[PDB]
């Protein structure tokens, strides 16, 4: 009876005001529907704010910061409810309490609010949350309590619009650069994953990473026997080269390419395809990094995924086929033809996403505009794949770009 | 993408 509770949970005396607040975190903790509307409507968010002033009583605050981080836990609504009821400075001021349990709590309901959107962190990074929860971070701290403050760690990276700001990454930098060294696979894919988020917002903050000194210490993650590391690591490398060229020459220099083989047959597609893309991002650079795609020996493998992968993984490979055509040599798009790229590049031409098609179409291009001397020889493996007839009948295609080239290659180059 | 957002403190 939940008037009740909220009647029991105003009392003087302290014996029936615990119990109350205990009977709301047991209905909003038994299972994992709790009745969080109901309490919301009950009136109980003030009294159990209230109770996180309560200094005197550990047991007590700890109860309404449990009760207060379930409601929080909900959708956006009652986590905003939370907030509406003034719960964020009370719970910054419990990371301070010396009492490690209520600190913890106090952590995971922040955590729930933070997770909850851009402009709700916002509010609690203004009000200074950051410096007190990695102040927690300590050989000293249970690995528990340290997994709770990583996965708030990864909601302040977790929303890019707008990106947590620049002062607040640049706290947040040193952190996970401590905690990349951490053993715990838990630590680690949540450091990796919140180094993911950040990575993903530009390229000033791939610079800020790329800064701190944290790349070489992500690149050996790449072949960390646990696959959620490795799947975080690939991600956050990944982004950093969507970057410039020399802040993909950082990671290059890392030793990056060395992973690749196991990532490209890995049994995971999603692995496969991963890797796929970023080498895309790798031949999409400098003659010198399609260089060093060519001597770690990954383009048989890109063009047998190009071939035989799954349809995620064959776009990103025509990706990294088409890409190579930007600043490679001749010699090294030479290369490619004695690899057999054509027959396996010209069968995507059937698939009907139309943006796949324009970019094999596009490679296709560029490959016979700088290949002069046996261009022929190049039209011949296009005909006798059975290209050609992919290209003389996407002749007939909706989309503008893909019949507009489709008519000049065959012009020509037929 | 397995990263969580959101949790609620179930008793252990």
């Amino acid at each position: 009876s939940l008037e009740a509770i909220v009647q029991n949970a105003s009392s003087d005396n302290q014996g029936i005001q615990l119990s109350a607040v205990q009977a709301a975190r047991k209905l909003l903790s038994s299972d994992r529907n709790p009745p969080i509307d109901d309490l919301i409507k009950s009136g109980i968010l003030p009294i159990l704010v209230h109770c996180l002033e309560r200094d005197d009583n550990p047991s007590l605050q700890f109860e309404a910061a449990w009760a207060l981080t379930n409601i929080a836990s909900g959708t956006s609504e009652q986590t905003q409810a939370v907030v509406q009821s003034n719960a964020v400075p009370l719970f910054l001021r419990l990371l301070h309490s010396p009492h490690q349990n209520v600190c913890e709590q106090a952590v995971w309901a922040l955590g729930n609010i933070i997770g909850d959107g851009p402009q709700c962190r916002d509010y609690v990074i203004s009000l200074g949350v950051v410096k007190p929860l990695l102040s927690f971070i300590s050989p000293s701290i249970p690995i528990t309590f340290l997994r709770n403050v990583t996965w708030v760690m990864v909601n302040l990276c977790r929303h890019k619009d707008p990106p947590p700001p620049m002062e607040t990454i640049q706290e947040i930098l040193p952190a996970l650069c401590v905690l990349i060294h951490h053993t715990d696979v838990n630590i680690l894919v949540d450091t990796v994953w919140a180094l993911s988020y950040l990575t993903d917002a530009g390229n000033e903050q791939i610079q800020m990473v790329i800064d701190s000194g944290i790349v070489p210490h992500l690149v050996p993650l790449l072949s960390h026997q646990e696959v959620k590391v490795q799947t975080a690591a690939l991600r956050a490398v990944g982004n950093i080269v969507t970057g410039t060229d020399e802040q993909t020459q950082v990671v290059l220099n890392c030793d990056a390419l060395s992973h690749f083989p196991a990532l490209l047959t890995h049994p995971k597609e999603k692995i496969n395809k991963e890797a796929v893309w970023f080498l895309s991002n790798i031949t999409a650079g400098n003659q010198q990094q399609v260089q060093a795609v060519i001597d770690a020996n990954l383009v048989p493998m890109i063009i047998h995924l190009l071939d035989k992968g799954d349809f995620g993984t064959q776009k990103e490979a025509a990706w990294a086929i088409s890409n190579l055509t930007i600043s490679g040599r001749k010699d090294q798009v030479a290369y490619l033809i004695q690899q057999n790229v054509i027959p396996p590049f010209c069968n995507l031409l059937t698939v009907k996403d139309a943006q796949v098609v324009q970019v094999v179409l596009d490679g296709l291009s560029n490959i016979l505009k700088m290949a002069e001397d046996e261009a022929e020889t190049i039209g011949n493996l296009i005909e006798e794949c059975g290209g050609l007839e992919k290209i003389e009948q996407l002749q007939n295609h909706e989309n503008e770009d893909i019949y507009k080239l489709a008519y000049e290659i065959i012009d020509q180059f037929f | 993408e397995e990263v969580q957002r959101k949790r609620q403190k179930l008793m252990p």
